[PDB]
């Protein structure tokens, strides 16, 4: 399957900051990185799907970009219930890998 | 004295899918690039080695016209030394291209409410496509390392997909019909001139 | 449209666990199902997945040779049975809906249960 490693960690951001987390695959995944959010022990919400389409309902804050290796999901402004943790999950090929995961703190 | 028919190119009612794009050479006429440039409907004209306006003198032994229908958004990946979907795996315009690209919005006649699924473009491929090479094996593609051995599964995906194409979507996403000029010349005398 | 997961507990080593997920609010033949666990303090793992036919049904390394998932259309249920257990498995299991796309390669989580939570070390 293909490896997924999520950058950073864990981030530190503040109201209204900018916030960017980078999913990169050891193979090329297309256009088919999905990017979910879960709050702590909470199931976890679907973000961004095709790597650049936002799901229905969800804050247009949201945004997603990338292509083939490198992908990137941009919180332009990070709001008070924007604070989890982000996965990103590749559907090229199953098993579908999700991320190891970034954490925001303040 | 007779002109080349560029209309019936032009004027096509259906275009081929770009995965099974179709080439008409054009040779043993005059043709006028004088309708082509100034027709101003045209949202892409980019001539690339030859100058738009020079070219309507030069005289080339055959003009290959290959035509297809993407998306707008993809418009730009019809250009020498460009990678993505389109110019890997279903259409490659070489490096030291001679030709002209021109491309034109089509929301009108090809954005059936209903969705017009008729046109493919190539998802996957072993290998990207060399310069002008037309690729419309239908085998399955085998993205894992499990032989699929012909039906599709997982890891086992057609390697063809149909643009979806409405009345509401983005220009990004409407369709445009695309036309690409290779002007060639060889030993052989030159048959097309304006 | 609801997710709700049942049959997690605390198992002994070795021994055997069916976890269950009922579904409302949508019809069930349509909809490709998954199981994804998250161990504590850890990330996301996909577990396995069936397909809305019945037939094609794939398992994450770790997890084929044990786990059987099966679903009852019949009855909306959705099954895990997990068999011989290890201490690895401890996690909160969650079945997750997979989208409408027929397609095998594009495909998304777009509604998620509760999770249960399934210890095994003795
Ligand atoms: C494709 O059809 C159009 C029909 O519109 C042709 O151009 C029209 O007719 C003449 C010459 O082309 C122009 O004066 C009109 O303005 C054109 N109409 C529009 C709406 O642009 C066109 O020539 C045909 N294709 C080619 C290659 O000639």
């Amino acid at each position: 399957d293909i490896q997924m490693t999520q950058s950073p960690s864990s981030l530190s951001a503040s109201v209204g900051d900018r916030v960017t987390i980078t999913c990169r695959a050891s193979q090329s995944i297309h256009s088919f990185l999905n990017w979910y959010q879960q709050k702590p022990g909470k199931p976890p919400n679907l973000l961004i799907y095709a790597a650049s389409s936002l799901q229905s309902g969800l804050p247009s804050r949201f945004s997603g970009s990338g292509s083939g290796t490198d992908f990137t999901l941009t919180i332009s402004s990070l709001q008070p219930e924007d604070f989890a943790t982000y996965y990103c999950q590749q559907s090229y090929i199953t098993p579908p890998t999700f991320g190891h995961g970034t954490k925001v703190e303040i | 004295t007779n002109l080349c028919p560029f209309g019936e190119v032009f004027n096509a009612t259906r275009f081929a899918s770009v995965y099974a794009w179709n080439r008409k050479r054009i040779s043993n006429c005059v043709a006028d690039y004088s309708v082509l440039y100034n027709s101003a409907s045209f949202s892409t004209f980019k001539c690339y080695g030859v100058s738009p306006t020079k070219l309507n003198d030069l005289c080339f032994t055959n003009v290959y016209a290959d035509s297809f229908v993407i998306r707008g958004d993809e418009v730009r990946q019809i250009a020498p030394g460009q990678t993505g979907k389109i110019a890997d795996y279903n259409y490659k315009l070489p490096d030291d291209f001679t030709g002209c690209v021109i491309a034109w919005n089509s929301n009108n006649l090809d954005s059936k409410v209903g969705g017009n699924y008729n046109y493919l473009y190539r998802l996957f491929r072993k290998s990207n496509l060399k310069p002008f090479e037309r690729d419309i094996s239908t085998e399955i593609y085998q993205a894992g390392s499990t032989p699929c051995n012909g039906v599709e599964g997982f890891n086992c995906y057609f390697p063809l997909q149909s643009y979806g194409f409405q009345p509401t979507n983005g220009v990004g996403y409407q369709p445009y019909r695309v036309v690409v000029l290779s002007f060639e010349l060889l030993h052989a005398p030159a048959t097309v001139c304006g | 449209v609801q997710l709700v997961e049942s049959g997690g507990g605390v198992v002994q080593p070795g021994r055997s666990l069916r976890l269950s997920c009922a579904a409302s609010g949508f019809t069930f033949s349509s909809y490709g199902m998954n199981w994804v666990r998250q161990a504590p303090g850890k990330g996301l793992e996909w577990v396995a997945i069936i397909w809305y036919d019945g037939n094609n049904k794939y398992y994450v390394d770790s997890v084929k040779g044990r786990f059987t998932i099966s679903r009852d259309n019949s009855k909306n249920t959705l099954y895990l049975q997990m068999n011989s257990l290890r201490a690895e498995d401890t996690a909160v299991y969650y079945c997750a809906r997979k989208d409408y796309s027929k397609t095998y390669y594009g495909y998304y989580f777009d509604y998620w249960g509760q999770g249960t939570l399934v210890t095994v070390s003795s």
